[PDB]
């Protein structure tokens, strides 16, 4: 779904802290702000396509104290409110494979 | 994601639609079973072997899932084809570009004014080009992760807040419903197939 | 009296219903909606 | 329903003459294409390491043996900075070019019939929609069908009447309190239980959840005939 | 040390900040790399 968000200064990338290679960047003109405009939007692109997918209800529910579902366990994939993160033992696999 | 199975498991298809109304789990699924062409008989009169089959199956996505290694190929080739963008990004920095040396101290406190920069201007625009080839990589990245984020996002939608009458697309054969889980930098549904 | 403010956000009120094995929520009224879609 | 409609299409005139920032999908596209023109321009402007920019300046000034490497410079530079322009329209183009095939298919499923895919042709049941035109776009105004009021009820899987399960053939059994009812998912409309709408398959010892009810035959008052 | 600071060591310069640490380096090592070719410890030429 999306991808680690990343900025980089054209400056400090090419120029490492250097009065006379900044004074000849300078001349190049507007490739260095090109580049952040880029990546900026890359980054925004990134924090909607967890909002078109996830937030697809702006109201949030929860379960009943007493978890009766006709004979289905969905203790494997409902949350561990015993836990410290709040995830199910199926998110525990997955954010450690 | 914990909101949408408790309104999944126990609202069904409703709270994708307006106001959520309560239906009972058993009586959920006989909907499900009529909405693929099966008369509602056949859940009522084998609940028990509905259940048992569902919560045999989900024990076998744990013990898969923590066996094979292999399953989760997706989302590290993500993480793995952004961390060689890095780590070439830098390492260009160690080239010479064609100069006497990729480090600037070495030439500007070494060679004289109108000498160190033009050796100066080849490491600027061969730096520089590192960068827009780095940047437009990551942009014609964005744009898969963008049709993927897309399709999820129509699966959270079709397969996940009702049932879904296409063929392979909320999973192999006759789909009743989804049940989604998070994961880092993507998502997982769980299908379930007559 | 104003100033800006930071906060962690919000993900929506909590409406958690009532669930059993013998109850139904059956609507008696509707409302017809006009959304509007905009695209490139 | 002519009412509600009616309204509702008259909101949207007011969310639209107040509300600008409803078609921001729009002004971003005129506005990413507007600022790389301009980029281009502001371009022309700079030195790229030479003595100057403009050609004039350099073509009469300097001699050919030293021009020619002053004006390469600025023709290393200048198409640099088109291969940039190029290549971020033509990935653009890809974006925008999704964005039509997506709005092809709703002109498709959601106008030119009824969907049934969830949440595609709007929030809600969907029911039909009516396409509106715009610069560089396409506006759409999904009609849906959305139930507002709700009220609880004590239901049932099936009924027993003699031994027999009664299973209803569309909507599902309600009771208010005392007397059981037929009723639709979606709206309440109660009707009389009887063999009409219902459908029987096997019996009351099987059946979870089952309760004990008479079922109307259509064919009683015959019997005092 | 705890200070931006710049650095002109027998075999190492560059800039940043000092810190005490768990790292060792041999009797015949002076400074450190990271993955990237990067430096990011050294042992001090006069004290140990």
């Amino acid at each position: 779904v999306s991808m680690t968000k990343t900025s980089v200064d054209c400056t400090m990338y090419i120029c490492g802290d250097s009065t006379e290679c900044s004074n000849l960047l300078l001349q190049y003109g507007s490739f260095c702000t090109q580049l952040n405009r880029a990546l900026t939007g890359i980054a925004v692109e990134q924090d909607k396509n967890t909002q078109e997918v996830f937030a697809q209800v702006k109201q949030i529910y929860k379960t009943p104290p007493i978890k009766d579902f006709g004979g289905f366990n969905f203790s494997q994939i409902l949350p561990d409110p015993s836990k410290p993160s709040k995830r199910s033992f199926i998110e525990d696999l997955l954010f450690n494979k | 994601t914990s909101a949408l199975l408790a309104g999944t498991i126990t609202s069904g298809w409703t709270f994708g639609a307006g106001a959520a109304l309560q239906i009972p789990f058993a009586m959920q699924m006989a909907y499900r079973f009529n909405g693929i062409g099966v008369t509602q008989n056949v859940l009522y009169e084998n609940q028990k072997l509905i259940a048992n089959q569902f919560n045999s199956a989900i024990g076998k996505i744990q013990d898969s899932l923590s066996s094979t290694a292999s399953a989760l190929g997706k989302l590290q080739n993500v993480v793995n084809q952004n961390a060689q963008a890095l780590n070439t990004l830098v390492k260009q920095l160690s080239s010479n570009f064609g100069a006497i040396s990729s480090v600037l101290n070495d030439i500007l406190s070494r060679l004289d004014p109108p000498e160190a920069e033009v050796q100066i201007d080849r490491l600027i625009t061969g730096r520089l080009q590192s960068l827009q080839t780095y940047v437009t990589q990551q942009l014609i990245r964005a744009a898969e992760i963008r049709a993927s984020a897309n399709l999820a996002a129509t699966k959270m939608s079709e397969c996940v807040l009702g049932q879904s009458k296409r063929v392979d697309f909320c999973g192999k054969g006759y789909h009743l419903m989804s049940f989604p889980q998070s994961a880092p930098h993507g998502v997982v549904f769980l299908h379930v197939t007559y | 009296s104003q100033s800006i403010i930071a906060y962690t956000m919000s993900l929506g009120a909590e409406n958690s219903v009532a669930y059993s094995n013998n109850s139904i929520a059956i609507p008696t009224n509707f409302t017809i909606s006009v959304t509007t879609e905009i695209l490139p | 329903i002519a009412n509600q409609f009616n309204s509702a299409i008259g909101k949207i005139q007011d969310s639209l003459s107040s509300t600008a920032s409803a078609l921001g999908k729009l002004q971003n596209v005129v506005n990413q294409n507007a600022q790389a023109l301009n980029t281009l321009v502001k371009q022309l402007s700079s030195n790229f390491g030479a003595i100057s920019s403009v050609l004039n300046d350099i073509l009469s000034r300097l001699d050919p043996p030293e021009a020619e490497v002053q004006i390469d410079r600025l023709i290393t530079g200048r198409l640099q900075s088109l291969q940039t322009y190029v290549t971020q329209q033509l990935i653009r183009a890809a974006e925008i070019r999704a964005s039509a095939n997506l709005a092809a298919t709703k002109m498709s499923e959601c106008v030119l019939g009824q969907s049934k895919r969830v949440d595609f042709c709007g929030k809600g049941y969907h029911l039909m929609s009516f396409p509106q035109s715009a610069p560089h776009g396409v506006v759409f105004l999904h009609v849906t069908y959305v139930p507002a009021q709700e009220k609880n009820f004590t239901t049932a899987p099936a009924i027993c009447h003699d031994g027999k399960a009664h299973f209803p053939r569309e909507g599902v059994f309600v009771s208010n309190g005392t007397h059981w009812f037929v009723t639709q998912r979606n709206f309440y409309e109660p009707q009389i239980i009887t063999t009409d709408n219902t459908f029987v398959s096997g019996n009351c010892d099987v059946v979870i959840g089952i309760v004990n009810n008479t079922v109307y035959d259509p064919l009683q008052p015959e019997l005092d005939s | 040390k705890n200070k931006c600071v710049n650095f002109n060591f027998n075999g190492l310069t560059g800039t940043g900040v000092l810190t005490e640490s768990n790292k060792k380096f041999l009797p015949f090592q002076q400074f450190g790399r990271d993955i990237a070719d990067t430096t990011d410890a050294v042992r001090d030429p006069q004290t140990l």
